[PDB]
RNA sequence: GCGCCGGAGCCUCGGUUGGCCUCGGAUAGCCGGUCCCCCGCCGGGGUCCGGUGCGGAGAGCCCUUCGUCCCGGGAAACGGGGCGGCCGGAAAGGGGGCCGCCCUCUCGCCCGUCACGCACCGCACGUUCGUGGGGAACCUGGCGCUAAACCAUUCGUAGACGAC
RNA sequence: GCCACUUUUGGUAAGCAGAACUGGCGCUGCGGGAUGAACCGAACGCCGGGUUAAGGCGCCCGAUGCCGACGCUCAUCAGACC
RNA sequence: GCGGUGCGCCGCGACCGGCUCCGGGACGGCUGGGAAGGCCCCGGCGGGGAAGGUGGCCCGGGGGCCCCGGGUGUUACAGCC
């Protein structure tokens, strides 16, 4: 009764909108890897529009001001607050259920994490359009983590990939081993047949 | 309008045998191998013939900022195995008015270091990127001869030591000094 | 308006919270990046302040005026004990930063240091530690320390050495020992937990950590001076003598 | 490299609009983004059709650019098309897509029923092949 | 008038009232297009008070019908002249389309018209529409379809039917 | 033995941008999400259960905690297969966003 | 008097009504096998063979709850349930796999045979996650523990007072 | 007294001053124009059901989560509704 | 038993009427007494036309008789008007 979005491919406010509706309904919803989240436009508009964010600042304390969070997971939070009805209790209990990481932790690097096909740049950008990763734009503007986030990565590509070869086995298996019941199982299959779940 | 389809081909000799992987395509032949990305460019790229004689690029619907890349990928891969079965080289004419520009080879071919450019002390140290490799040339008075595989690596170097070599604060048409690219062009003759 | 005159701002808006500091030793904010192509060394140490004094030296620079002449400088003696290492950290490196994986401390801890873990060491029992003292003397403790050992050798990244000074050698008034975490820099992981679990419980002096002619930099706190006034702090220029209420 | 193109004569399932789940034969090109279609043999009249409604397949069966309904029809019942279409597992995997819709309750538990012995089977079969590959190594 | 759906074509013919020096006026005609019978009789007075001396009331519409096409199973290319006003003065202009029905391509030269030069539908005023063979076209956006063996693939099938799926887990193809 | 009510999230009141009307929840309905798709729960009994402080009855049972507030599915709404309900006594704003059961009984089927 | 494991019930806060245990990723390209072939610490790739509106399908997969009783068929047998060791986990560490014992069953599953179980007399919050989270007192045992903080005093590296 | 369509006088001009016609505000809520005396819609007893106007329908925020239709458009200062 | 009135509280159903938002059938009129299309050229007889030119013919190349281009031209082993 978790929602494990995926960030990688994703537009920045694109998803952020239909999360955003999908939390004020009542879910809870972790969007993971979100320095993958790329934005529309090239990066040096985006990078512009975050700078022009950074100096927008409150002139008499600016501990007081906007605080332009620099990691991926609080500009996608920061942006999901902005759709949001934040000043008020039922805004402030989508934020609470709202859960955003960088890169995938492990509550979550065990769990199968979901897409949005409505939110996706292979599908709501022209494929000659130039774009701009999340990732890099907060490392540029000033997140430290980017590189240790890379690693962790790889250590855990190579851990899934280890994962992967072991379900492919079992999967290899199961299909040598309908094979080799075919004769005693194929009167349930057929009945699994006639009605759609195999043909 | 967008354009129904646009189409060219590239004629394949016959030491060198090109492989498309997908969109990145492979070039091998008599000196070395080099591949170039094409991934950027959203192409159709078949390799047609036995023997595997042509390279086909097309693109259906282009519109004309993008029919545009449509020869460029023949301009970039007749460059490739042209660099491949040929090789490229620069050879760049060392200009002085007074002072003799003073050029040395460090790391056999990869660093450069010129000296005494007008009067200067400040010695530049240039290295070429990976693949190219600088040579004083003989029986010529005042040239580098760059080696190479592709273009892009042998004339981005030859650019480098160009533009290191420059005159600041005074006028440029006078003081007409550097090392300035005077022959592009291939290493075996065809 | 504008301002008629063009004048430099008083002060630095670098060092902006200007409070009271909320510890009185100085913390080291960022040991020097590490490279395993090193040997294992210290790349802190700590010594107490004594005072100031001349010297003569000939100096050795080309070209200037004061070459092969003799100055005076001014110099400070920091009276500076050999510190007692006590215990090791390792650190893991977070994409939210670089937390601490497994502090692991000695048997022995000085009673220099036992004071540190107290606000009063005359009320109390002094019963700090007793409990984690017997993980080294039977065999269950020993190898569930060198299981947080093989752990700290396979997740750490940083390692920092934990040590005190040593305070029965110094005139001071004081007798609880500062603490102080030491980073090791030097090769890798296994080399750097060799190197600290083996001078673990034993002294480590200052030319261990330095060297002669070295520049270093020092941290700590000021000398406090109390609440005072723009003049007295900031530096602004006094208001004239006719000024009503207070110049 | 594209290997299903647009042209004259091709068969194309329709995804949806008025005539969502029947094949189609392309006649004509008519702008960038429609073509005048044909379905004599199954009941799509003559009328154009966007490209956005249709998914081309692997059949492609001749006549001019321009020929009649008469002539559409000959060439689809000579090359037969519609047994070649509930042959190909395209269509295959349609219909059962609509069985597994058009299933009733009782024979959802009766498919209930089946596969819980049916996975039964497979799977105590895939242990003893685990175990069976653990004898093998040793 | 708003180009208001596809348009249909109207025949639409009217004179003069019965006057007593000339007590049967000639009759005039023209193919008009608009969205219904109304607006088409309310086109064919404005364009009748802009060429001969007749209006609304010193006159009569006779039959107002409809022109159906009449080969709506042929594609065939229509040639388009039009007389639009800019934002600064009015220009003749000549465009072609390709399409099964008459009425098809002037909907698609009103949508053509309102998309390129941002000319509405007030301004836009047509005067010959006429069905042109396939050697007389002189654009290229029509000429390229022109191909007895033409050819091309669908390449780059973006993704409709986004929101049935929108928390899925298979990422979307679209090489088909 | 097994569960007997559809899930359906109470998602506001019906409203307008700058007025709210109590009287009428908008429901949406999990799995449904267009109007053609919409018009089998037409006249379904829908309910909001809640617990509560102090016990109150059940019928066909013993007193315990949980309470209702029963209601009907009436009329769609939108396009995406939200809905409007009518409850018998309207619904507090606690219940944005948590579960109204709603049935399957009032059957036309 | 406090932590730990080894039963009855009582207040209070409530949401909820089966799980999905994971390749990386491409998008003018993918997925899955054999490896016949070549090297590296099983993998990397060429090659061939299948799928590709994805069926090794999130339009999906697993689980499937009325219960017991007789006996029969298919299924299991190498299986189910019930104590000690081996390791696998760090980014915010997994109620996981594996070796034996002494126990005990042909019961679990799929088709049939046989009857029985308040059939509460048409009627709503049922069915769970649930030994839920928190709070007091009744508990019967066991191995473990019997500390600091603050004031007051002093210091003066600190200081308006606290603070240090 | 003030504002607005159109006509109009002085003034370079003005959220300036001075007129004509009509409608408004003042005396007036309500939906829309984010915000707002005058603009767009619409004028009011208290309610239930239905339906609209002007304006909208990614999310804030009711409504496009239409497999909407045809094009133009790249902005290192995009554009976005009397 | 009949007539009136009400149930302590919480609910359900049934039909009848009013007002509505929908959905499924079915029948007919008008038009250019609809425009097209369907089946009986490879609808019938004969006459033409040209191309987004099918056969064939030639030229060119990719092959193993097919495909790909370019030219000629008028039904041929496709069709269209
Ligand atoms: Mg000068
Ligand atoms: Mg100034
Ligand atoms: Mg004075
Ligand atoms: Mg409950
Ligand atoms: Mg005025
Ligand atoms: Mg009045
Ligand atoms: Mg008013
Ligand atoms: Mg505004
Ligand atoms: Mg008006
Ligand atoms: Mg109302
Ligand atoms: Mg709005």
């Amino acid at each position: 009764q978790v929602l494990v979005l995926d960030g990688r491919g994703h537009l920045l406010g694109r998803l952020a909108a239909i999360v955003a509706k999908q939390v004020l309904l009542g879910r809870k919803v972790v969007v993971v890897r979100c320095e993958g989240i790329n934005i529309s436009g090239n990066f040096y508009r985006n990078k512009l529009k975050y700078l022009a964010f950074l100096r927008k600042r409150m002139n008499t304390n600016p501990s007081r001001g906007p605080y332009h969070f620099r990691a991926p997971s609080r500009i996608f939070w920061r942006t999901v607050r902005g759709m949001l009805p934040h000043k008020t209790k039922r805004g402030q209990a989508a934020l609470d259920r709202l859960k955003v990481f960088d890169g995938i932790p492990p509550p979550y690097d065990k769990k199968k994490r979901m897409v949005v096909p409505a939110a996706l740049k292979v599908v709501r950008l022209k494929p000659t359009r130039k774009f701009a990763y999340l990732g890099r734009l907060a490392h540029e503007v000033g997140w430290k983590y980017q590189a240790v986030t890379a690693t962790l990565e790889e250590k855990r590509k190579e851990k899934a990939k280890i994962h992967y070869r072991k379900k492919k086995q079992l999967m290899r298996l199961r299909k040598q081993a309908e094979k080799n019941v075919e004769k005693k199982i194929s009167k349930f299959t057929d009945v699994l047949k006639t009605h759609g779940l195999l043909v | 309008m967008k354009t129904i389809l646009s189409n060219q081909t590239v004629d394949i000799p016959e030491n060198v045998d090109i492989s498309l992987k997908g969109r990145t395509v492979i070039v091998k032949g008599p000196r070395g191998t080099l591949r170039r990305d094409f991934n950027h460019i959203n192409v159709e790229l078949s390799l047609l013939g036995k023997k595997k004689k042509r390279l086909r690029v097309d693109k259906w619907w282009g519109n004309r900022k993008e029919l545009a890349t449509v020869r460029t990928i023949c301009s970039h891969v007749q460059n490739m195995i042209k660099g491949v079965t040929l090789g490229f080289r620069y050879k760049m004419r060392s200009v002085y008015a007074h002072f003799p520009i003073n050029v040395v080879i460090q790391e056999n071919g990869s660093l450069v270091e010129i000296r005494n450019f007008l009067g200067e002390k400040y010695i530049r140290r240039v290295r070429m990127r990976p693949g190219v490799a600088c040579s004083v040339s003989q029986a010529q008075k005042d040239e580098l001869v760059l080696e190479g595989n592709d273009i892009e690596l042998v004339s981005n170097s030859a650019a480098l030591i160009q533009q290191a070599t420059t005159v600041k604060n005074k006028d440029i048409r006078k003081f007409l000094d550097g090392i300035y690219v005077s022959e592009k062009g291939t290493v075996q003759q065809a | 308006s504008h301002r008629k005159f063009s004048a430099p701002r008083h002060g630095s808006l670098g060092f902006l919270p200007r409070k009271r500091s909320s510890r009185h030793r100085g913390k080291v904010k960022s040991f020097p990046k590490d490279d395993p192509s090193k040997p294992v060394h210290l790349t802190a140490f700590l010594g107490y302040k004594a005072g100031m004094t001349h010297i003569v030296r000939e100096v050795d620079r080309p070209g200037s005026k004061v070459n092969k002449k003799e100055v005076v400088e001014a110099v400070t003696i920091v009276e500076t004990p050999p510190m007692v290492v006590v215990g090791i950290v390792g650190y893991v490196e977070t994409p939210r930063g670089l937390r601490t994986f497994k502090t692991v401390f000695a048997e022995h801890i000085s009673d220099e240091c036992k004071r540190r873990f107290y606000k009063n060491w005359h009320k109390s029992k002094k019963k700090a530690f007793t409990k984690y003292c017997k993980k080294w003397q039977d065999d269950a403790g020993k190898r569930q320390l060198d299981k947080d050992f093989s752990s700290m050798k396979k997740y750490c990244q940083v390692i920092r050495v934990l040590a005190h000074t040593q305070m029965r050698l110094l005139p001071l008034r004081q007798k609880k020992a500062h603490l102080m975490e030491i980073q090791v820099n030097g090769g890798t992981v296994a080399e750097k937990l060799d190197w600290a679990r083996e001078r673990l419980e034993q002294q480590v002096p200052v030319s261990q950590v330095f060297g002669q002619d070295e520049m270093i930099d020092v941290i700590g706190v000021t000398k406090g001076k109390g609440y005072k006034g723009v003049t007295s702090r900031w530096h602004t220029k006094k208001l004239p003598r006719k000024t009503h209420r207070g110049l | 490299v594209f290997r299903r193109f647009v042209e004259v004569g091709r068969v194309a399932y329709v995804s949806f609009g008025p005539h969502a789940g029947k094949l189609v034969a392309i006649v004509d090109v008519i702008d960038q983004n429609r073509a005048l279609v044909d379905g004599p043999c199954t009941r799509v009249r003559r009328q154009a059709m966007p490209f956005k409604c249709m998914q081309l397949t692997d059949f492609i069966l001749k006549f001019p650019h321009s020929a009649r309904q008469k002539y559409v029809r000959k060439a689809w019942e000579k090359a037969d098309i519609n047994t070649k279409w509930a042959a190909t597992r395209w269509a295959k995997k349609i219909e059962a897509r609509e069985r597994k819709a058009k299933m009733t309750d009782f024979d959802r538990y009766k498919v209930m029923k089946a596969k819980k012995m049916r996975n039964r089977i497979i799977k105590n079969e895939v242990k003893k092949l685990q175990r069976a590959a653990l004898l093998k190594a040793s | 008038m708003k180009a208001s759906g596809t348009l249909r074509e109207y025949k639409v013919v009217g004179r003069c009232l019965p006057t007593p020096k000339c007590r049967t006026p000639p009759l005039y005609r023209m193919r008009i297009f608009a969205p219904n019978h109304v607006v088409a009789k309310s086109r064919f007075w404005y364009f009748v008070s802009q060429l001969k001396k007749m209006k609304k009331s010193s006159g009569e519409i006779v039959y107002c019908g409809q022109v159906f096409e009449k080969s709506p199973l042929r594609v065939k290319n229509f040639g388009i002249w039009l007389r639009y006003d800019s934002r600064s003065g009015t220009h003749n202009m000549y465009r072609e389309y390709r399409d099964l029905t008459t009425a098809g391509a002037v909907t698609q030269c009103y949508r053509d018209m309102g998309a390129r030069h941002r000319a509405r539908a007030h301004s836009i005023q047509i005067m010959k529409v006429e069905e042109i063979a396939a050697s007389k076209c002189r654009r290229p956006a029509v000429k390229q379809f022109h191909d007895s063996k033409i050819k091309f693939p669908l390449p780059h099938r973006v993704l409709r039917r986004q929101h049935k799926p929108r928390f899925t887990t298979k990422r979307p193809n679209t090489f088909f | 033995s097994g569960r007997l009510w559809c899930k359906a999230i109470f998602a506001g009141y019906k409203r307008g941008l700058r007025n709210q009307r109590e009287h009428t929840a908008l429901l949406k309905i999990e799995g449904v999400y267009a109007r053609d798709e919409t018009e089998f729960y037409l006249g379904k009994r829908c309910a909001y259960v809640y617990k509560a402080k102090n016990n109150t009855v059940t019928p066909g049972g013993k007193p315990n905690k949980t309470r209702v507030i029963w209601g009907k599915v009436t009329r769609a709404h939108g396009n995406s297969g939200m809905v409007r309900a009518k409850f018998r006594s309207n619904l507090p704003a606690k219940a944005i966003g948590h579960r109204i059961r709603v049935m399957l009984y009032p059957s036309r089927i």
